DNA sequence: CCTGCATCCGAGAGTTAGGGAACCCAACCATATG
DNA sequence: CATATGGTTGGGTATAATGGGATTGTCTCGGATGCAGG
């Protein structure tokens, strides 16, 4: 929604943003045609 | 006023031809990139 | 290359060894002909373009 | 053709370092025993 | 010492800004000395251009560096022009200092501007000199007898220049700049077509959302002339001992098997 | 004035394999075609 | 050799605008060097 602060006027407008990948059932990914894995990272986590 | 520009089977390689699949231009879906009309690729046994 | 031989005479050791590394330079320049002023660059050489091809 | 390999040539990756060393201009000079100037280029880079 | 942006913000902020008064005051001295240049050219006879050279090297000072001789021979002869007429001279020298001070005021908002264009190819740096090139075109063309801010006339002139310097040297391949904004009008309409369409659209619409004149081979060919060359040291692979450049065989060079082949042929 | 003493900066860290974001308007040389 | 077309390039826009954006888990070793004491 776009909202002017002055007139209170309201333009609502659902956009496009593009495409996500979908895990499949397995758990991998198809990027360009060939199947992908994500592999976790172990670091540091924050605080004190 | 053309020349042999074919695809061989590399050394040490072969085998049965089991499948073809042909992409062209415009068929729904394909992405080619610019430039490229149309790409054919052999999976060999 | 005077002034740093004159300077060579002195009893402190981490002067007379400043004066020895000046010379070091100074005596290389002057024994291969090279001169100072060629350490700037004024024209910039250009690689041939089949090594940045 | 049956015959014996001849004798090799300066390797072109040495042209190629010559070439690199006088970008950062510095003066790479191949000379012979009386210390005169030796061509590596064949004549292919003299003006 | 390091970070050459900080050390040229903090040398243009070395420099106060201006009021409307001092502004005013410069665009007078500039432009009635560009006026008095003009006369004396039109009294002496000599060329317009020359006359301002000479005036704006013997401004600038011995530090900056046509020789000195005939700087210092035409100066001389413009010192001897009688009354009436070397008050010409003086306005003349007040309007290019006027232009100096007034560049060395404004060249703020040249930074102002040319910081909202990074990421287009060009580092900030450059943004900021063709900015500043941009500056100098609108003082020199400035006209303040219409009562408008200088910066209003200013802005246009530095978009200007960045927008032209963008074109003209962000890419490895030089393409001319109807064609580089052909190319950026294209890329707007696949982009306004692929949110409308939700999905990225075919050559097909993007050549009928042109206009008349656009097929889907010219949008094809537009496509292939605006890509960029790779590097030849790309990185391949995790470890730091592969490049890009390894796996391109070289096809000009006759292998030994054509020279040994053109050889037998011969004898 | 000398000396020593932390302090800063720069240069190293095995081989082979496989891997891959403004728009418009008008003049002017270049090249194509006869 | 003589044009005629597109491609290329230079010039222009007038409310007012005035200092940017990231930084992060090695380890040792050797020379240059500024600072402290005597
Ligand atoms: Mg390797």
């Amino acid at each position: 929604q776009l909202i002017h602060k002055d007139t209170g006027l309201i333009k609502e407008d659902e956009v496009f943003l593009g495409h996500i990948p979908l895990m499949t059932e397995d758990g991998s990914f198809i990027i360009n045609g060939a199947d992908r894995v994500i592999v976790s990272q172990i670091h540091r986590s924050p605080g004190v | 006023d053309v020349k042999d520009t074919s695809l061989r089977v590399p050394p040490g390689e072969g085998g049965i031809v089991v499948r073809t699949v042909r992409l062209r231009r415009g068929d729904p879906g394909v992405e080619l990139k610019p430039g490229v009309r149309e790409v054919v690729r052999v999976y060999v046994a | 290359e005077k002034e740093l031989l004159e300077e060579m005479k002195h009893p402190s050791r981490a002067r007379r060894a400043k004066a020895r590394k000046r010379l070091e330079v100074v005596r290389a320049f002057l024994d291969s002909g090279n001169r100072p002023e060629w350490m700037i660059l004024e024209a910039v050489p250009v690689l041939p373009p089949d090594l940045r091809p | 053709k049956g015959e014996d390999v001849p004798e090799p040539s300066v390797p072109e990756s040495f042209r190629v370092l010559v070439k690199e060393l006088q970008a950062l201009a510095l003066d790479v000079q191949t000379l012979d025993e009386k210390d005169n100037p030796v061509d590596i280029f064949e004549g292919l880079a003299s003006k | 010492t390091s970070d050459p942006v900080r050390q040229y913000l903090h040398e243009i902020g070395q420099v106060p800004l201006l009021t409307l008064e001092e502004e005013v005051e410069l665009a007078r001295k500039v432009e009635e000395g560009m006026e008095a240049i003009k006369k004396l050219s039109e009294i002496t006879g000599l060329d317009p251009d020359l006359i301002r050279e000479v005036v704006r090297a013997k401004i600038l000072g011995s530090a900056r560096v046509l020789d000195p001789k005939t700087v210092e021979e035409i100066d001389q002869k413009l010192k001897s022009l009688p009354k009436e007429h070397k008050r010409y001279l003086h306005i003349a020298r007040e309007g290019e200092a006027a232009r100096q001070h007034l560049i060395e005021a404004n060249l703020r908002l040249v930074v102002s501007i040319a910081k909202k264009y990074t990421g287009r190819g060009l580092s900030f740096l450059d943004l900021i000199q063709e900015g500043n090139q941009g500056l100098i075109r609108a003082v020199e063309k400035f006209e303040y007898k219409r009562r408008f801010k200088f910066s209003t006339y200013a802005t246009w002139w530095i978009r200007q220049a960045i927008n032209r310097a963008i074109a003209d040297q962000a890419r490895t391949i030089r393409i001319p700049v109807h064609m580089v904004e052909t190319i950026n009008k294209l890329s707007r309409t696949a982009r306004q077509l692929q949110q409308e369409l939700g999905r990225e659209p075919t050559y097909e619409e993007i050549a009928e959302a042109m206009g008349p004149g656009w097929d889907a081979k010219r949008v094809e060919e537009t496509l292939k002339i605006a890509q960029e060359p790779v590097s030849l040291e790309t990185p391949i692979g995790d470890e730091k001992d592969s490049f890009y450049g390894d796996f391109i065989p070289d096809e000009h060079l006759p292998s030994p098997v054509d020279a040994a082949t053109q050889s037998l042929l011969s004898e």
